[PDB]
């Protein structure tokens, strides 16, 4: 799971750190910690990368939508003019 | 946003260090960076992975948008034809 797992790792990462840094209790040797704080980071990066394709499609959808709105804008812009002409001609 | 999330994660990976007043100032940033990262993840536009939407959907929305594009452009040519006329 990209996003979900991405959010779990961040949790357990902060956990492990907080212990290592002494905010919470942990036994004196406490390397398991340091090792974890590296496996988790690598997992996050890997997970984040695998997510790029998804964010790219979004990049596309944003393009498309921007276009679509721009166009509808031009159409609106023209209808305005017609009305403005209609005014100068009627009123 | 996905880029700021990458650069953000990058800076955090590079943050850990020493102890004391430093140890606290170093772990304080790590706590804020974790917040910042969680906010970016939340704000990622609904791509795939359920952050916003799956992939199946993203493909649908793209096909739906292409179709609306063809139409809005047909409308656009008509509007211009008439203005020009």
């Amino acid at each position: 799971l990209s996003k979900v797992q991405l959010y779990e790792d961040l949790c357990r990462y902060e956990d492990t750190l907080s212990k290592l840094v002494e905010s919470v209790d942990r036994f004196k040797p406490n390397l398991d910690i340091a090792k974890d704080l590296i496996r988790t980071d690598e997992a996050l990066f890997e997970n984040v990368k695998l997510l790029a394709e998804y964010d790219n499609i979004y990049r596309n959808l944003q393009k498309i939508d921007k276009d679509s709105e721009e166009l509808d804008s031009k159409t609106r812009k023209i209808l305005e003019i017609l009305n403005e002409c209609h005014d100068e001609l009627k009123a | 946003f996905i880029p700021h999330i990458f650069y953000s994660l990058h800076q955090i990976r590079k943050d850990p260090n020493n102890l004391s007043n430093q140890l606290e100032t170093l772990t304080g940033s790590i706590r804020h960076r974790l917040k910042l990262c969680k906010s970016l993840i939340s704000e990622n536009e609904d791509t795939k992975d359920l952050l916003s939407k799956s992939p199946s959907e993203w493909q649908d929305i793209i096909h739906q948008r292409e179709q609306e594009l063809q139409i809005k452009r047909d409308v656009l040519d008509d509007l211009y034809r008439k203005l020009q006329r």
